[PDB]
């Protein structure tokens, strides 16, 4: 595990890479896909015409 | 509006306004009892009105008129829309109390599909939708245009 992965012992201590992410700021991706949604409510509202 | 023309009182006994080369003179114009009183026809006769409508008159008319820039991409200012469709929803709520009772009871009593259920009644599936015809086409359209300025205004 040391040689193909990391989990590299140093000074009998493990080290693990970690991060995260942060994505709450997007409206604007459910901003084009819902006004599709709301366009075809609105397109089989009518439409057997 | 109409426009009228007086016919020569000498011609009396032969036609009046005679001599029929089309067919069109009879439906452009139905005198009415108020009009053939007082001197149609043995004074005067009517005449018929069309409008000289063409372009760069007609067109420019409507161009002006009924039209708008930012009318479609503009909010209806929702302290007083979700507020409307408060007394939108409870009054389908209470025509929805109405119609729980009302084809049920006629169905089950006597099936004759007709009588003062049919004659003078006014609640119907004509009556029930039309409320919430209204409350999507007031919503969807409002729900869409929040939905441009989101990605057009940044």
């Amino acid at each position: 595990y040391a040689k193909k992965r990391g989990w590299v012992l140093g000074p009998n201590n493990y080290y693990s890479f970690a991060s995260q992410q942060q994505k709450p700021e997007d409206t604007t991706i459910p901003s084009t896909e819902l006004a599709k949604q709301v366009i075809e409510y609105a397109r089989q509202l009518e439409m057997i015409v | 509006i109409d426009a009228f023309r007086l016919i020569n009182a000498n011609m009396m006994v032969l036609g009046h306004e005679p001599r029929q080369t089309t067919s069109n003179l009879g439906h452009l114009n139905k005198p009415s009892i108020q009009a053939l009183i007082h001197g149609l026809n043995r004074h005067y006769y009517s005449i018929t009105i069309n409008y000289r409508k063409n372009e760069l008159e007609q067109k420019m008319l409507l161009n002006l008129h009924k039209k708008s820039w930012m009318e479609g991409l503009t909010l209806q200012d929702y302290s007083e829309h979700c507020k409307h469709n408060e007394s939108v929803v409870k009054e389908m709520l209470e025509l929805a109390k109405n119609y729980n009772k009302a084809v049920e009871e006629e169905d089950k009593m006597t099936p004759e599909q007709l009588a003062i259920k049919n004659v003078g009644k006014q609640d119907p599936k004509r009556h029930l939708e039309e409320h919430v015809d209204v409350l999507m086409t007031s919503n969807i359209v409002q729900c869409l245009a929040a939905m441009l300025d989101t990605v057009v205004f940044k």
